[PDB]
C-alpha cells in the first residue's frame, strides 16, 4: 500500500510483516519480527574477549 | 450492499488478538529514533545474563537479608560433608526466584534447555579446597552422603587463579518441554537436584580466615526457550496504587 | 597479559597489576553526536584532553560491616576542573565514560564488591516504613554530588528492585584474592542526543560488598576503595552564565 | 585549513559508534553437539572467572559427553512484540451517580498506566521503550449490565482545555480526537501513536524536570519528566442533564511495534505509588520463598 | 457483561470476582455480552509431549 | 452469504476517523474553481509570516492597548541599563500571543525549529544608538546585568540607514520537539529568555524628541515544523452565539 | 519597512552545526487541520416546550454558532471543501430509545 | 466504510460449521511432533480389523 | 475506478491519494495531500527581490 | 583532589617493583635557565 510511515518501529534492524486498511502505519497489527539475538552484548561485553579452552584470567 | 454473515465471535474482545484499529492522529509522524545503547530484541538475550542465586535463603529479617547471596564453606574434618543442597527447577519457589531467569521464567508455562550455575569463591587467596558439586536427575532422592551424590552428574573443583567453576544442568528430560513443576502431580517436571560436598577440605594457614564464602550465579545456556505465555505468579500490589 | 593494563587519557595514566579485564557497556564505544542524531543547531564545543581525563574524586573505607555506597554521573563531576565549568556554562552535555574502582589488600584478606553502573538510577524512600506516608528522597540524597551516599537497604538498592539481580547491567567484581579493581567504560545512555548534566543523572555507579571484608588480628584494618573517572568524548552546547543547578 | 599534526590525526568528532557485538539469527534453540570423554591439559572450560563480568561460556559438550539433538524448539514467543503485545488493564474511571467522587457525570483521568502492578512490572523490565498501542475501552454499569447510555471519550493533548463539566464548551472538540459509542455498542478500540518528544519513554527518569534549588516542598517533582506526560483522557455521558445511570470504564491497552533498551532488575518489593518506586520500609521482604536449612529442601 | 480468561499452570487463579489476576496483563481473555453471539476462539495443541 | 465477523470499534464515530461515506447528491459536479489569489497550502507558510509581538503587554484599559505594540527607548545614564524582557517560549502566555505564530501554534501540541524577532526602531532619522540583545538558553535566570546577558547568544544593533535588526532564537534544546510550556514540570520545555540592553545609548540632537519606540516583529525559521493537533487553549464564546 | 519578513538565517547569525531535519510538515497541511469532525448544530425536539413541540425542526444550515469550529474557518477568507456530516441523537440525558 | 448486507444465518451458531477463529495465543510453536507408531488416518482402516 | 469528478480538489496543482466505493469522487476519503510550500507569496512578496548579505535599502 | 587536577601516575604495587612517572616539558620558553628564589622563579618546572 501507499501509506504513511508513522510506525514506531520505521527504520529498525529487524523487518516486519505486518497488516494494515488505514492510511498510518501505526494503526497496523503487530505481525511478526525478526528472530535474531545478541546475547553477548548483556552476557559478555569484555574487550578482550576470552576462550572456552583457555583459563580467563591470562 | 455486498452480501456477508456474521460468525460465532463477532463482537467479542480478546486480549490478545492482533487486528487492526481506527488511528486517532491522521498524519502524525512520531519524533525520529535515535540511537541508544543496549536494544534487546528477545528475552532470551537476559536469560543468558547470570544472576545472584540465593541458595541461602534462610535468613528473613531485613538486617541480614544480604546473606542469602552468600553461603559458606569451612575448615572440616574431612569426611566428605555436605556444603548445601538445592532443587535445579528453575520455575520453582526457592533459590531460583533470585535469579532474573527464575522471574522470566514466570512468565511463561513451559521451559526447555539446560541451565548452568557459577559459583565463585570469594576466600582469601591461601585458601585452597577441591570441591564435590553433584546434579541428581529426576527420581534420585536427595543423596545422603558423598559416595552417592558422586553416581550422577558431577563436577570436581579446585580453588586456584580462577575463582569460579561452572556446573552445567544438562536439559535431561523425558519430555521437550517442562511446565513449572511444584508439589503434587507437577513433581512430574521436576529438574532434579545440586548437592554441594567437600571433596578435600578447606585448608588455610596461620593467619587466614578460617571461615569464606562462595557467590553462586546462575542462567541459561543457549539451547533454552520457553513458551505459552502466561501472568506471573505474584502481583505486587495489595490494594491500589495511588 | 589481561591481569596488567594502562589506561592513558588526557594528562593522566593509571596502572595496575591485577585486573580482571575490561567491560564495554553494553558492547559499546563512546561517540560523538552524528549531524543526524542531533537537533541543536549551535556549533558543540569539544574541549578535548582538558576534560577527558581521569579525575580520582572520592575515598571511602571498606568494613566488616559496610553496607555499600553509590554516586551519580554527572553529578560527581560538576564541580571538579575544566569539566565542571563546561558543565555549568552550558545547557546541553553528553559525554561517556571510563570508570576505575579501586581497592587492593592482602593475600590473607578476603571480600568481594560487586561494582556496578545502573542508567537512570531512580530512588525511593521507606514511605514512613508503614508505606502510607509518600515521602521522597532529598535534593541531597538524588545528587550526592562527589561524596557519594551510603545505601540504607542493599538487598533492594534503595529502590525496590533486586540487588541480585545487577548484573545485568555492565558490571565487574573485586574479589580480594583475584583483582584490585574494576574497569567499566560507558556510553552516552538517554532517550535525548544531549540533555543537562545538572538535572539529570544518566547513571549510578553502585559499589556494594556482596562477600564481607575479612581478615585476622593484625593485618592492616584500614582497607580504602577509591574512585577515579574520566569523561570521554564530551560535547557542550548552549552556552550562557555558569549555573550551579 | 588544518594543519598541525595532533589535529589532523584526533579523533574529535567520529560519530560512528564501534560496535563489539552483532545480532545473528536465532529461530530456534542451539543444537547439542556429540562429545566424548578428553583428559586434557592447558584446556578447561569449566573454570571461569566471574570476577570479568561476563557469564560463563562452558557448554554441555565441554562438560559431559553429550549426543546430537537437533533442537527446533522456537524463540518466536519470547520476541518483545510477543512479550507485551497483550491487552491489559491500565486504567479505571467510575462515573456514580450520587458520588464523592465523579457525581457531575464526567471524569478526567491522566493518562498513566502506572496504576497497576501486572503491567507495571512488565513494562519496568525496561529503562526506554518505544511504541504505538492498541487502546480498547469497556464500559458498563458496577454489575456489569449494559444499558443504553451514549458516551463521549476525548483525547485532550497536554494544553488544550480540560472540559470541567459535562457541559463545557471543550466537548466541541473541533481538533482534539473524540469518540462517541454507545454501552451496548461493543468495547471502543483506535490505535494510537508514538507520541513523545524524546526518541522513547522512559520508565525511569533520576533527575528533575527544571532547573533552580530542590527544596523539600518541591521534591515532589523528582523523576517527573514530561516527556512521559501525553495528556488527558476525558470522558462524559452525552447529555445536558444527568445519566440515570452509574458507570465504570475500564482502559486496556495493548502494545505493538515495539522496542526496548537498557534491561534492569524486576520490581521485588509491592508498589505503593505511581510516580515512584517508593517501598515500605518496614515490611522488605525477600524476593522468594525461604526455608529452615541450607542442608535441607 | 462477562470475563473468560484462561489460566495457564502456575498462573495466580482468580479467588474472588474483584481478585487483581482479572488485570489480565499476559493471560488471554475475552470480554463478551451475553448479547453477542457465542464467543469463539482458536486453541493450539498446547502439551509438552 | 459471506463469512464475516465484527471487531472492536464497531458502531463507533472517531471525529478524525477519515473514511468513506455514502453521497447525498449523486452526479452532481461542483461550480468550476476559477483562479483566486493567495491559495496557502500549509500553516508553515504562515508561520514564517512576521506580526507584531507585543513585548510591552502591561496596558489593559481600552484606551491604551494599541501602546502594546510597541516599547520605548531612550536617553539614559550609560550604565548599560536593561530595556525590557520576556520569555521566547511560543506557545505561552505572554507576548506571543499577540503574533499569528503564537496563535497557531495553539492548535498543535508539540513545536521544533528556530525563531526570529525583528526590531524596527521608529524614531527619529537624527537618532542613534546601539542595543544589545541576548537570548539565554534555558537554566540561565534573568541576566542581572549586561555582562550576564552577553554571555549568551546575542546581537549588536547599531541604528542607521536600515531601521531594523534580526536577533535569531536559535533551535538549542534537549528533546527533538518542545510541548507548550508552562509554570510547573513542563517548564521543562521553556526555550529560554530575551533581554535587551543598551550598549552604549540612545542619543539625539537639540530639537529631536528624546523618546521613540520599537516595533517588535517575530515569526519562525524555516526549520519550524508542529505536530500532534490539538485545540487551541480558548474558546471565544460566553453563552450561545445567536 | 518594504514589506517582507527577515531573510536572515541561523547560519548567518551564529556559528551552527550540521543538523539533518527530518521533522515532517505533514500535520500542518490544510486537510489535516481541518478534517476533524466538530459540533457546529444542535437540534432540540422536546415534548413539551416551547421551541418545538411538534415533533420536527428546521435548521438553517450555518456553521457559525460555535466557536471552536467558527474560529478555525476564519483563519482564511475563502475556502472550497467537501464535507462528511454525522448525526448524533439521543435524549437529552443521552440515553437511546427506540424512535 | 464498505457497503454490506447481511443474510440469514448471522450470528447463529452451527456445530459442524467448518471456519476461522481467532487464535488466542499468537507466534505460539507446538511441540514438534517425535514418530508414533500405528497412526490411523481412516476409519475404515479399523473396519477392516 | 471509473467515476464522476465531483471532488471539490478536482484539478488542483496538489494531487492527491485516495480511497473511494461509490460513483462520486466527493465521496472519497481526504487522503494524503503532497507536501508543496510557497512561503514568499505572503513573507516576501517583493517586487525587486532583495539579497540577505546586502542592505536591503540600496 | 588539588594534585590529581595535574599529570600524575596511579601506581600499583606489583610484580613489577617501579614506575615511571614522566615530567612532560611544559613551559613557555624553549629553555630553561637555572631556577632559584627571585625572578628567576620564572623558570621552575614545578612541583612532584
Ligand atoms: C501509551 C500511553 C499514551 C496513551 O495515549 C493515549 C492517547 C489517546 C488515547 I484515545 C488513548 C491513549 C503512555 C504510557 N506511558 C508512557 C510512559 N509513562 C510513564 C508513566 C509513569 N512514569 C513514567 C512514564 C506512561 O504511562
Ligand atoms: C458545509 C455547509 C453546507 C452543508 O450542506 C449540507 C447539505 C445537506 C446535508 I444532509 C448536510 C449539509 C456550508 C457551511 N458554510 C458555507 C459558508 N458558510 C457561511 C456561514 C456564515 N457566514 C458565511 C458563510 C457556512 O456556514
Ligand atoms: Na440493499
Ligand atoms: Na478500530
Ligand atoms: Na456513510
Ligand atoms: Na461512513
Ligand atoms: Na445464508
Ligand atoms: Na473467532
Amino acid at each position: 500500500s501507499h501509506e504513511n510511515s508513522n510506525s514506531a518501529t520505521e527504520g529498525s534492524t529487524i523487518n516486519y510483516t505486518t497488516i494494515n486498511y488505514y492510511k498510518d502505519s501505526y494503526a497496523a497489527t503487530a505481525g511478526k519480527q525478526s528472530l535474531k539475538q545478541d546475547p553477548d552484548k548483556f552476557a559478555n561485553p569484555v574487550k578482550d574477549i576470552f576462550t572456552e579452552m583457555a583459563a580467563p584470567l591470562k | 450492499g455486498f452480501p456477508t454473515e456474521l460468525k460465532p465471535g463477532t463482537n467479542q474482545f480478546l486480549t490478545t488478538d492482533d487486528g487492526v484499529s481506527a488511528p486517532i492522529l491522521p498524519n502524525f509522524h512520531p519524533t525520529p529514533c535515535i540511537h541508544i545503547p543496549g536494544e534487546v530484541r528477545n528475552l532470551l538475550e537476559l536469560c543468558q545474563v547470570e544472576t545472584i542465586l540465593e541458595v541461602n535463603n534462610v535468613p528473613t529479617n531485613a538486617t541480614s537479608l544480604m546473606e542469602r547471596l552468600r553461603f559458606p564453606v569451612s575448615a572440616q574434618a574431612g569426611k566428605g560433608e555436605l556444603c548445601a543442597v538445592f532443587r535445579a527447577d528453575p520455575g520453582r519457589n526457592g533459590p531460583w526466584q533470585s535469579t532474573l531467569l527464575g522471574q522470566l521464567c514466570g512468565y511463561y508455562t513451559q521451559w526447555s534447555g539446560s541451565l548452568e550455575v557459577t559459583f565463585m569463591f570469594t576466600g582469601s587467596f591461601m585458601a585452597t579446597g577441591k570441591m564435590l558439586i553433584a546434579y541428581t536427575p529426576p527420581g534420585g532422592p536427595l543423596p545422603k552422603d558423598r559416595a552417592t551424590a558422586m553416581l550422577g552428574t558431577h563436577v570436581i573443583w579446585d580453588f586456584g587463579l580462577q575463582s569460579s567453576v561452572t556446573l552445567v544442568i544438562p536439559w535431561i528430560s523425558n519430555t521437550h518441554y517442562r511446565a513449572h513443576a511444584r508439589d503434587g502431580v507437577f513433581d512430574y517436571y521436576t529438574t532434579g537436584l545440586v548437592s554441594i560436598w567437600y571433596q578435600t577440605n578447606y585448608v588455610v594457614p596461620i593467619g587466614a580466615p578460617n571461615t569464606a564464602y562462595i557467590i553462586a550465579l546462575a542462567a541459561a545456556q543457549k539451547n533454552f526457550t520457553m513458551k505459552l505465555c502466561k501472568d506471573a505468579s505474584d502481583i505486587l500490589q495489595t490494594g491500589t496504587i495511588q | 597479559s589481561d591481569r596488567v593494563a594502562q589506561l592513558t587519557i588526557g594528562n593522566s595514566t593509571i596502572t595496575t597489576q591485577e585486573a580482571a579485564n575490561i567491560i564495554v557497556g553494553y558492547g559499546e564505544w563512546p561517540s560523538y553526536c552524528s549531524d543526524s542524531d542531533a537537533t541543536a543547531v549551535d556549533k558543540p564545543t569539544r574541549p578535548d584532553v582538558s576534560v577527558n581525563r581521569f579525575y580520582t574524586l572520592d575515598t571511602k573505607l571498606w568494613e566488616k560491616s559496610s553496607k555499600g555506597w553509590y554516586w551519580k554521573f554527572p553529578d560527581v563531576l560538576t564541580e571538579t576542573g575544566v569539566f565542571g565549568q563546561n558543565a555549568q556554562f552550558h545547557y546541553l552535555y553528553r559525554s561517556g565514560f571510563c570508570i576505575h574502582v579501586q581497592c587492593n589488600a592482602s593475600k590473607f584478606h578476603q571480600g568481594a564488591l560487586l561494582v556496578a553502573v545502573l542508567p537512570e538510577y531512580v530512588i525511593g524512600t521507606v514511605a514512613g516504613g508503614t508505606g502510607t506516608e509518600d515521602t521522597h528522597p532529598p535534593y541531597k540524597q538524588t545528587q550526592p554530588g562527589a561524596d557519594g551516599f551510603e545505601l540504607q537497604h542493599p538487598y533492594v538498592l534503595d529502590a525496590g528492585i533486586p540487588i541480585s539481580q545487577l548484573t545485568v547491567c555492565p558490571h565487574q567484581w573485586i574479589n580480594l584474592r583475584t583483582n584490585n579493581c574494576a574497569t567499566i567504560i560507558v556510553p552516552y545512555i538517554n532517550a535525548l542526543p544531549f540533555d543537562s548534566a545538572l538535572n539529570h543523572c544518566n547513571f549510578g555507579l553502585l559499589v556494594v560488598p556482596i562477600s564481607p571484608l575479612d581478615y585476622d588480628q593484625g593485618a592492616t584494618p584500614v582497607i580504602p576503595i577509591t574512585i577515579t573517572l574520566a569523561p570521554m568524548c564530551s560535547e557542550f552546547a548552549g552556552l550562557r552564565q555558569a549555573v550551579t543547578q | 585549513g588544518d594543519r598541525v599534526a595532533d589535529v589532523i590525526e584526533s579523533s574529535i568528532g567520529d560519530s560512528v559508534s564501534r560496535a563489539l557485538t552483532h545480532a545473528l539469527p536465532a529461530p530456534t534453540g542451539q543444537n547439542t553437539q556429540v562429545s566424548s570423554h578428553r583428559l586434557d591439559t592447558g584446556k578447561v572450560p569449566a573454570l571461569q572467572a566471574a570476577e570479568i563480568g561476563a557469564s560463563s561460556n562452558a557448554s554441555d559438550e565441554s562438560m559431559i559427553e553429550t549426543r546430537c539433538v537437533l533442537n527446533s524448539h522456537s524463540t518466536a514467543e519470547t520476541t518483545l512484540d510477543s512479550f507485551f503485545s497483550r491487552a491489559g488493564l491500565v486504567g479505571e474511571i467510575d462515573l456514580p451517580l450520587k458520588g464523592t467522587t465523579n457525581p457531575n457525570g464526567y471524569a478526567n483521568w491522566d493518562i498513566d498506566i502506572t496504576g497497576y502492578a501486572q503491567m507495571r512490572r512488565k513494562v519496568e523490565l525496561f529503562t526506554y521503550m518505544r511504541f504505538d498501542a492498541e487502546f480498547t475501552f469497556v464500559a458498563c454499569t458496577p454489575t456489569g449490565e449494559v444499558v443504553p447510555q451514549l458516551l463521549q471519550y476525548m483525547f485532550v493533548p497536554p494544553g488544550a482545555p480540560k472540559p470541567d463539566s459535562r457541559e463545557s464548551l471543550a466537548w466541541q472538540t473541533a481538533t482534539n480526537p473524540s469518540v462517541f459509542v454507545k454501552l451496548s455498542d461493543p468495547p471502543a478500540q483506535v490505535s494510537v501513536p508514538f507520541m513523545s518528544p524524546a526518541s522513547a519513554y522512559q520508565w525511569f527518569y533520576d533527575g528533575y524536570p527544571t532547573f533552580g534549588e530542590h527544596k523539600q516542598e518541591k521534591d515532589l517533582e523528582y523523576g517527573a519528566c514530561p516527556n512521559n506526560m501525553m495528556g488527558t483522557f476525558s470522558v462524559r455521558t452525552v447529555g445536558t442533564s444527568k445519566s440515570k445511570y452509574p458507570l465504570v470504564v475500564r482502559i486496556y491497552m495493548r502494545m505493538k511495534h515495539v522496542r526496548a533498551w537498557i534491561p534492569r532488575p524486576m520490581r521485588n518489593q509491592n508498589y505503593l505509588f505511581k510516580a515512584n518506586p517508593n517501598y515500605a520500609g518496614n515490611s522488605i521482604k525477600p524476593t522468594g520463598a525461604s526455608r529452615t536449612a541450607i542442608t535441607t529442601l
